[PDB]
């Protein structure tokens, strides 16, 4: 087929920004193309999975995947090759994935998720025109169930839109169509009652209808796609590559409570020094720096939280969105590789070069001077026997024994990491 | 008694039609569950004939209804228990006058009256309501249950073929009351959805008829501690009503009464915005349909047929019309029956 009727048939393919991925791709793509494509979707869809699998919110999910959308797979582009990669990666997965059930499920699964995102940042205006492209009622039928339909969807508008204004939602009903379906097809939301029932219809919300249809027909077009699988054995270039693909496959603390006694009186002694230098000096060094932000990530402070700390902490925002933002985020693992980078512990802690002047990090029990530990551990109340017994730790080099000792004294024994002993402080009060 | 009842009373032919819902036997009776109570189940009946005489000749004191299986249940003993599969059932509610024991005066215990028995009617009216204007149901009928309660049976084929999900699904939607103690405030979800908002607005005029003249349960002022007092959302509210206190009447007002002497200022609107939605809630809690919700969940549930011997009072299990009584209950109707089945025979031709 030539390039014009391929661009003709893929404006068609397209005439929304989504698609419901029907027809099957025609055309000729490269073996590079085709692998990193394949490869792409596969890291988006491993990223909406490791999400799923810790629970977070929907809001969240997307604030983390806007930039790999950017990056990877980019979305709401008039680029004609942007739209391709969608369209062959997803069809790619498609081939890969269909061997088991189980990834079948996941496929599913994690596809619908991502269209229920690409619907989201879809525009109203656009929403509208993919949901065009399962009968709409008149303007006459909707007149006359106005009221009723009103009275259904006004909880679910505030819920999820924040329409609080009573205003609104009531001019988002005004342009909002309804779709007339049995509620056979409802059933889920009809228990819930997200949606007016008459006469056996219910009157839709949308987004949930649409992702099951989409569920259900791709699940459907993944077991057709194991029958043919058979006749597509024979080629020797794409077997290794699905294989490949196949194998690949397998809050209480916030910006502000950190800084509270609360939370405070639960850190160790390298924290409260970390935590010290940066209010003196408003800025941290780079080794203190990732041990603190290490810690802050296992005592469960949020990357969007953590990122709200480290800019007020640092009393301009280019800089700091030039040169400390990227590594604050990555110390989460949001971009590179996206190591989910685990907090220090003792040991690792130990092995770093010992601070400096102005340098905060390391151990308190092996940097500082018996003096200013002493006096530390009298602004503790720490009688004079207990701080003996923790110089004689120090002084042997048993700087974990005497961070154990400390914790005993001011509040399974051994503690050798930050972490455990903030958790243990905190299940001390649980 | 029942030897006579099922020889020459019963009637059999009426209800053999009405379950296969086709005037020649077919298998929707011979494949369809019967279970008998004297407990045999799993008994099935190819004709009107073989019907009337296991009838007859097990002698049970009541028989119920099952769903439709692919193969008939009398030979389930040479069939793998996986083999019989549930197909279609008419869609069923059982109501009772247990849950509104709390509201009533007039009767004590199991004892049931017309003064009591609206209750019952204004349940039958909602869930007639609520599957007419919402589901489209139009071949349902109400068959009292012998003494107390009345059962519905829709036999609209799209209610027939329901999977338990649907059919929990339904209930969900209809069961609006799940919690049915009467010490604690519904707090139902606000605003109400459209089925909740008629409902309450078909049961708000007799609200006042039956609970505050007629029953009159918060008379006693224990009673009304236990029942009309926690439907409240204030305690200050609920202190003062209790350091107050008459009949229902003088106490439902001098609720409203008390609440605007003690909520006052620019907040008095949500105060009493929040005391008529309370108001609104106990009336939904006196008035609205409790559901037994097991029979209806599944499929596979057995419920007692309609003209059954009640064997405690000898009430035939009649159906229900709209000026039907438990007393009009004759002891040990067809033409009502007959003009039902004879409907939903011409809708199920309509629907071929
Ligand atoms: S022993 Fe570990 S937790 Fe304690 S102060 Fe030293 S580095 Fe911190």
């Amino acid at each position: 087929s030539s390039s014009e009727e391929e661009k003709k048939l893929y404006a068609r393919l397209y005439e929304s920004k989504l698609s419901f991925y029907d027809l099957p791709p025609q055309g000729e793509i490269t073996l590079e193309q085709f692998e990193i494509w394949a490869i792409d979707r596969l890291k988006i869809l491993l990223e909406i999975e490791s999400c799923l699998s810790r629970n977070k919110s929907i809001k969240e999910i997307e604030t983390i995947i806007k930039p790999q959308f950017q990056k990877l797979l980019p979305f709401n582009t008039e680029s004609l090759e942007d739209r391709k990669k969608d369209y062959y990666s997803h069809f790619i997965l498609r081939l890969c994935f269909c061997r088991s059930k189980e990834l079948r499920e996941k496929f599913v699964r994690a596809e619908t998720f991502l269209f229920k995102i690409r619907f989201n940042m879809l525009t109203s205006t656009d929403q509208t025109k993919f949901v065009q492209s399962l009968q709409f009622i008149s303007n006459e039928e909707k007149a006359e169930l106005s009221h009723q339909l009103y009275q259904t969807v006004s909880a679910s508008l505030q819920f999820q839109l924040n329409l609080n204004e009573e205003h609104q939602r009531k001019q988002y009903f005004q342009q909002e169509k309804f779709i007339k379906l049995p509620f056979e097809n409802v059933i889920e939301l009809v228990g819930n009652r997200l949606v007016f029932l008459k006469d056996g219809y219910a009157y839709l919300q949308q987004l949930n209808l649409l992702s099951n249809e989409f569920a259900s027909k791709l699940n459907q077009e993944l077991i057709k796609t194991y029958q043919y699988l058979p006749r597509l054995n024979e080629d020797d270039r794409l077997l290794p590559i699905l294989n490949h693909l196949s194998s690949g496959y397998t809050d209480e603390i916030n910006a502000q409570s950190v800084w509270s006694e609360e939370i405070s009186s639960n850190y160790p002694l390298c924290i409260k020094n970390l935590m010290e230098g940066l209010k003196k000096n408003h800025h941290l060094r780079y080794y203190g720096r990732q041990q603190l932000s290490l810690f802050l990530k296992g005592i469960g402070l949020s990357a969007d939280e953590a990122l709200k700390f480290w800019s007020e902490a640092f009393t301009t925002m280019e800089k700091f969105n030039k040169e400390y933002r990227y590594s604050f985020r990555h110390n989460y693992g949001l971009e590179g590789n996206r190591i989910n980078y685990k907090p220090w512990d003792c040991h690792t802690i130990l092995s770093k070069p010992r601070p400096g002047r102005g340098d905060y990090h390391g151990c308190p029990f092996r940097d500082w001077s018996h003096e200013r530990l002493s006096a530390e551990l009298r602004s503790m109340k720490l009688t004079q026997a207990q701080i003996i017994s923790v110089l004689d730790s120090c002084q042997k080099g048993e700087y974990t024994i005497a961070c154990t000792k400390v914790f005993e004294m001011t509040h399974q024994t051994h503690i050798a990491h930050p972490n455990l002993y903030f958790e243990r402080s905190r299940q001390l009060q649980k | 008694d029942m030897e006579y009842y099922y020889k020459s009373l019963y009637p059999f032919k009426h209800i053999f039609n009405w379950l296969n819902h086709s005037p020649k036997p077919s298998r929707d009776m011979i494949n369809r569950e019967f279970a008998m109570a004297f407990y045999k189940r799993y008994n099935s009946f190819n004709s009107v004939q073989d019907f009337k005489a296991q009838i007859e000749k097990a002698n049970p004191d009541r028989f119920e209804i099952g769903a439709i299986y692919n193969k008939p249940p009398r030979e389930r003993d040479t069939l793998l228990k996986s083999e019989l599969k549930a197909l279609e059932k008419e869609l069923v509610f059982d109501i009772d006058m247990d849950d509104y024991d709390a509201f009533r005066t007039c009767c004590s215990g199991a004892q049931v009256c017309s003064k009591c028995w609206k209750f019952i009617s204004l349940a039958m009216k909602i869930t007639n309501t609520a599957l007419r204007e919402d589901f489209g149901y139009k071949d349902f009928i109400w068959v009292f249950s012998g003494r107390r309660g009345a059962h519905c049976w829709v036999s609209d084929k799209r209610a027939r073929a329901l999977t338990d999900v649907q059919r929990r699904n339904v209930l969900d939607y209809v069961n609006v009351i799940r919690d049915r103690n009467t010490d604690k405030r519904l707090a139902l979800k606000r605003p109400y959805h459209p089925h909740l908002a008629r409902s309450l607005e078909q049961l708000k005029p007799f609200f006042v008829s039956i609970m505050l003249e007629e029953q009159n349960p918060w008379e006693d002022d224990q009673h009304a501690i236990q029942t009309l007092l926690p439907a409240l959302y204030d305690k200050q509210l609920i202190d003062s009503l209790k350091k107050y206190w008459r009949s229902s009447k003088e106490k439902w007002n001098d609720i409203d009464q008390i609440a605007t002497s003690l909520f006052k200022g620019p907040k008095q609107d949500s105060h009493i915005i929040k005391l008529r939605e309370c108001k609104e809630d106990l009336v939904l809690m006196t008035l609205y349909p409790k559901l037994d919700v097991e029979v209806t969940k599944q499929t596979i549930h057995l419920l007692k047929a309609p003209f059954c011997i009640h064997p405690a009072t000898g009430n035939v299990c009649v159906p229900i019309d709209e000026s039907f009584a438990p007393e009009k209950a004759p002891k040990l109707f067809i033409n009502q029956f007959q003009a039902y089945v004879s409907s939903l025979l011409k809708n199920e031709l309509g629907s071929v």
